[PDB]
């Protein structure tokens, strides 16, 4: 039946230029036009472009004009994408989309294509930071208490702490990884224990870090 | 009789003294003493045509006009022969935008020009290259509406007479020809001459094009039938010395000889009725109304206005409405940058001036 | 242009009916057309109802539009059933996407999030850094709003929030991290979180020192 | 900004279905800049008085394209003339939606003007394609002759010139001719027996009559008719196995509407967004001068079309009338129009109906004899 195909795309530092391909199968290639619709992690979704059934009608949207192309080719049933001079907050996924009408201007599209991936960013490992965030001042709701480790700028994935040695491992969250603008990674894991034991007691959080062979015991 | 003539704003701009055919006695040798009317007009709206038709005709009754005018537009002839069909008058144009010869009319018709269809004019060519000797050629045209009658008339033309002619190739360059498929297209043309048919802009550029690059040598010789350069004083840089296009009699054959010639045409057609019967059928009462039946019994006035006399010279029509004996002025260019004249037609035969042709410079 | 808005998230046990809204900025909802897409997670968003009430050859109805103007607004309405077409939604109109809302069904009973905000540390605020922990647990469906405000007005700047993701329980967790500098730090007066549950608000508020 | 787009449609319904349809084709782009008004008349009677009519109410609104229609009650006795010829001074286009003469096939006269349907000469190509697959070669054709003649009949023979296959003798007759029986005869004695007819409604159902009584619809001999030979006069003056054709919309003027307006409203905006763009005379009278922008507009309006609509892809060819039309192939059994197969493109698809040949021979029969 009707399948759309792309692919082509991956990290790329800032200040270079990037071409991807989608390509069709199916459906008769000179009667629809197509669009290009990209994500945004987390966030909604946008309108990046569109081309006519042949030529003549290319549109593109407000950040879009001048620093992307899109052009298409009849015969090998493919389109192309051309884009120069990324920034970095072009980091999303992008989809191919076929319209309904013989032209761009119905905004209409449907069976949208698989979706790839590209990011701009300065690609550069770094070693993890370890700090000791602060608990409450003797301040408890039900008898537990609030404190943790943060590791901080860490990159690429994963990470593994552990408290103590691995010594006591019930009340611990070890929430997902964030990825900031800066492209690094952090994430903080907290212990709950009895507020009995704050001054009287010390916790030690252990992280592993496989890509910097970076090992640092913190205490809270 | 009532036949009236309608100009405007034209070489005979007497107005006043436009008053001498028919207006003095003129030749009073006919029956049927008619009475002619002349009227003015500077622009040429459909609205305002059919207004004026329909008044005149609600006016004074009228069993003829005698048309003309000044512009270039195509649609004033085809408006003409529509005015025509609808109201039964014998509408003939003469000069101006009433003369470019258009296709097969409707049948109920009563509508005749005095040009010259492309047929006679391919003729007229043809008739040059063999007096000339140089019987071989190459046609190019354009995407130009009805080129396909020229191509099939040269074509069959060229294999029903002996002569010994050899079409080289035929090079029918379409589109915008902006910049690729001229130059690929326009490489196998090698011929003496070229019979370039086309509109007056697409001419200049395709002559422009084929200056700097395809043809422009001492014997390269360019042939463009009269549409082309039908009203001539806009004569571009482009076009180079010894462009032979034949064209309808402008120099000569004066407004004042046109006139009297419709006024005698229809004057004899009605003598011819008068002899065969006294009825002298009416018109019509009013073009617009509630009125929509037909009222001609067949055609009231037709048959009798061809092959019809004028004490002299005589002209004659055809069926689909064109001259049969035409007087077609060929001419070209020289160093003057204006077409004087070289030789002229006749009833069939040529009579040309120049004995041979004397290698006019091509730029 | 315009910016098109609809409600964050929405909740339902199966067998009744759910209402999805998409409000119109400015002019006239009817000067234009509307459109709805289904897209479950990890997968290519499909159409499910185009110019306005119809659907595409594959549709097995139950799906209704509406395009009733009242508040210039326009909203989906679909017949009692759940199953497990629940996910996100988006209405496009004219070259702009909805924020984008997503259906949760029930199945255990809802539990109120909890959320415990960590000042920065004083050991940070040595390397000229401020980081404000703002750590979201066990709450369902894992769909909140989370800002920052400078105690009189929201921040926008620097801002971060995790999506949540499926724990051990069948519950969701997340996080969210806010960099300031000492100096910002401590030139306010006091800093807080606020993470909204289904209309309900839970809010934390922190001082320096 | 506001751009307007007339129409001279047959009743007052169709107005407002064709305000309903412009309404709609607005509502879809629409982001500011057009908003495409729309003007309306009717059909009047007479000649003259309609061709006033346009300049005074429909060219004095600024129209960038009228649209014409047929006329509900009469007959082509009053094939629109007058809008072409008027509106065709300024260069303004003009689309026709049910209006199929073969006349405007050709730009020498009607300078403007392009429609949506194949008007006669494309059932010639059907003739083609329909006679390879049942296998007879040979064939005669009887045509009339007032104009159909002179492009039908043209229009197959030079079509067939590839083949390298000559039709036999192509006689002829004046329309409205009785006692054609003369005529008849010569065909009567020759080798081809696939006689094909195409010529008017009054006209064929003389030929019908007469053959009868000559015996040459018995057994064996085949025939092939257009669609308006066949019409409304088959109910009491035609054989048993004429195989007719039928056009699968036609008189549709409800669809049509909803598509014609649907590659108008495309392709003016295109040429909104250009450099040199001219609006048209706001008055008939005082002005002469000719739209510049007007070849421009009908170059993209033919060539681009394309609007995937309700009557199928219409896709205008290189000088009008729109191509790749849906036929369908009729037959006639016992006063009946059964069906027999279907013509999408380039490629006739048969049915599983058995047919009836002029005789009962329910067989292939031999055209050459």
């Amino acid at each position: 039946e009707v399948q759309l195909v792309e692919s082509g795309g991956g990290l790329v530092q800032p200040g270079r230029s990037l071409r991807l391909s989608c390509a069709a199968s199916g459906f008769t290639f000179d009667d629809y036009a197509m669009h290009w619709v990209r994500q945004v992690p987390g966030k909604g979704l946008e309108w990046v472009s569109g081309i006519s059934w042949s030529s003549g009608s290319i549109g593109y949207a407000d950040s879009v004009k001048g620093r992307f192309t899109i052009s298409r080719d009849n015969a090998k049933n493919s389109l192309y994408l051309q884009m120069n001079s990324l920034r970095a907050e072009d980091t999303a996924l992008y989809y191919c989309a076929k319209d309904r009408a013989s032209s761009w201007y119905a905004y209409g599209m449907d069976v949208w294509g698989q979706g790839t991936l590209v990011t701009v960013s300065s690609a550069s490992t770094k070693g993890p930071s370890v700090f000791p965030l602060a608990p409450s001042s003797k301040s408890t709701s039900g008898g537990t208490a609030a404190l943790g480790c943060l590791v901080k700028d860490y990159f690429p994935e994963p990470v593994t702490v552990s408290w103590n040695s691995g010594a006591l491992t019930s009340g611990v969250h070890t929430f997902p990884a964030v990825l900031q603008s800066s492209g690094l990674y952090s994430l903080s894991s907290v212990v709950t224990v009895p507020s009995s034991s704050l001054g009287t007691q010390t916790y030690i959080c252990n992280v592993n870090h496989k890509p910097s062979n970076t090992k640092v015991d913190k205490k809270v | 009789l009532n036949i009236a003539v309608m100009l405007g704003h034209s070489h005979d701009v007497t107005e006043r003294e436009l008053r001498t055919l028919w207006g003095p006695e003129q030749a009073a040798g006919l029956p049927l003493d008619v009475n002619v009317v002349a009227l003015l007009m500077n622009r040429t709206d459909p609205k305002s045509l059919i207004t004026h038709v329909c008044d005149l005709m609600s006016g004074a009754r009228i069993h003829g006009l005698v048309f003309g005018d000044d512009t270039d537009q195509e649609a004033v002839a085809q408006m003409l022969d529509f005015i025509s069909s609808h109201t039964f008058v014998p509408i003939l144009g003469i000069h101006g935008g009433a003369s470019m010869i258009m296709a097969d009319k409707d049948p109920t018709s009563t509508f005749f020009q005095f040009g010259a269809s492309i047929q006679q004019q391919a003729t007229v060519m043809l008739k040059i290259m063999q007096d000339y000797d140089w019987h071989v050629f190459s046609l190019v045209t354009t995407i130009f509406p009805g080129y396909r009658e020229f191509i099939s008339f040269v074509k069959t033309t060229v294999d029903n007479s002996f002569v010994g002619w050899d079409m080289q190739n035929v090079i029918t360059l379409d589109t915008s020809f902006e910049d690729a498929k001229t130059q690929v297209q326009l490489k196998k043309i090698h011929s003496s001459v070229i019979l370039l048919y086309c509109s007056k802009d697409e001419a200049v550029l395709i002559l422009s094009e084929a200056r700097s690059l395809g043809l422009t040598g001492y014997d390269f010789f360019w042939i463009v039938p009269s549409l082309v350069s039908g009203n001539t004083e806009l004569i571009p840089k482009e076009f180079p010395s010894g462009l032979i296009s034949v064209s309808y009699d402008d120099w000569d054959y004066s407004l004042e000889a046109r006139v009297r010639d419709g006024i005698g045409i229809l004057t004899t057609a009605a003598s011819s009725m008068l002899e065969k019967f006294s009825y002298i059928p009416e018109a019509k009462a009013s073009c617009y109304g509630q009125m929509e039946r037909p009222e001609v019994p067949m055609h009231t006035l037709h048959p009798f206005m061809v092959n019809v006399t004028w004490d002299g010279k005589d002209l004659s029509f055809t069926e689909e409405g064109y001259q049969v004996h035409p007087r077609l002025v060929v001419i070209v260019l020289n160093k003057d940058r204006e077409w004087e004249k070289v030789g002229k037609w006749e009833n069939h035969t040529l009579s040309l001036r120049h004995a041979v042709w004397p290698r006019y410079k091509s730029f | 242009n315009f910016m098109l808005t609809q409600p964050h998230s929405v909740s339902e046990s199966p067998g009744k009916t759910v209402t999805i809204s998409c409000t119109r900025s400015s002019g006239s909802i009817a000067s234009n057309y509307v459109q709805w897409y289904q897209q479950r997670p990890g997968s290519s968003p499909t159409t499910v109802i185009y110019d306005d009430n119809q659907r595409p050859s594959g549709v097995p109805n139950r799906f209704s539009g509406s395009i009733d103007s009242s508040s210039n607004s326009a909203s989906l309405i679909i017949s009692g059933l759940k199953t497990e077409d629940e996910a996100d939604y988006y209405c496009q109109s004219t070259r702009v996407f909805g924020g984008g809302t997503k259906l949760t069904v029930l199945g255990q009973p809802k539990a109120a999030p909890s959320v415990t905000l960590f000042p920065p540390s004083s050991e940070e605020l040595q390397a000229n850094k401020a980081t404000l922990v703002c750590l979201i647990s066990d709450f369902y469906p894992g769909a909140v709003t989370v800002a920052w405000k400078a105690d009189s007005s929201p921040v926008k700047a620097g801002v971060e929030t995790t999506t949540p993701s499926k724990q051990s329980n069948n519950k969701y967790a997340a996080s969210s991290y806010l960099s300031l500098t000492p100096e910002q730090w401590k030139s306010h007066r006091s800093y807080s979180c606020q993470v909204t549950h289904e209309g309900s608000t839970v809010e934390k508020t922190v001082a320096p020192t | 900004k506001i751009v307007n787009i007339g129409a001279v449609l047959s009743t007052r319904k169709h107005e407002q279905m064709f305000r309903e349809a412009v309404n709609q084709a607005n509502k879809r782009h629409g982001s500011w800049k057009i908003q495409l008004n729309a003007t309306s008349v009717t059909h009047k009677p007479n000649a003259i008085q309609m061709a006033l009519s346009v300049c005074e109410d429909l060219i004095s609104s600024q129209v960038y394209a009228i649209l014409v229609s047929h006329p509900p009650t009469p007959n082509d006795h009053f094939t629109p003339t007058p809008v072409s010829y008027t509106a065709g001074f300024y260069r303004i286009p003009v689309l026709g939606l049910t209006t199929r003469m073969s006349i405007y096939s050709d730009k020498s006269i009607h300078l403007s003007f392009l429609r949506t349907v194949p008007p006669y000469s494309h059932q010639s190509s059907v003739w083609f394609e329909m006679m390879r697959v049942y296998s007879w070669n040979h064939i005669i054709l009887l045509v009339s002759d007032d104009h159909e003649g002179r492009a039908a009949q043209k229009r197959l023979e030079t079509l067939l010139e590839e083949r390298e296959s000559k039709a036999e003798k192509v006689l002829q007759f004046d329309p409205g001719t009785k006692n054609v029986t003369a005529l008849l005869m010569e065909a009567k004695e020759l080798e081809a027996r696939v006689i094909i007819l195409s010529a008017s409604e009054d006209d064929a159902a003389t030929v019908y009559r007469a053959a009868a009584m000559l015996n040459m619809t018995g057994s064996g001999y085949v025939w092939l008719v257009g669609e308006r030979e066949i019409s409304g006069n088959a109910l009491r003056y035609a054989p048993d196995g004429i195989l007719g054709l039928q056009l699968i919309n036609g008189k549709n003027e409800s669809a049509h509407i909803s598509d014609a307006v649907g590659v108008v409203a495309q392709a003016v905006h295109e040429l909104l967004e250009k450099e040199n763009i001219t609006d048209p005379p706001r008055g008939c009278v005082g002005n002469t001068n000719i739209w510049k922008t007007g070849p421009l507009f009908k170059r993209v309006l033919m060539s681009s079309k394309y609007a995937d609509g309700v009557t199928g892809r219409v896709e205008f060819n290189e000088d009008g009338d729109r191509k790749f039309a849906n036929y369908s192939i009729m037959n006639l059994q016992n006063r009946k129009l059964v069906q027999v197969g279907i013509y999408n493109g380039t490629h006739v698809i048969p049915n599983d109906r058995k047919i009836i040949w002029p005789g009962g021979e329910t067989e292939k029969p031999r055209g050459y004899q």
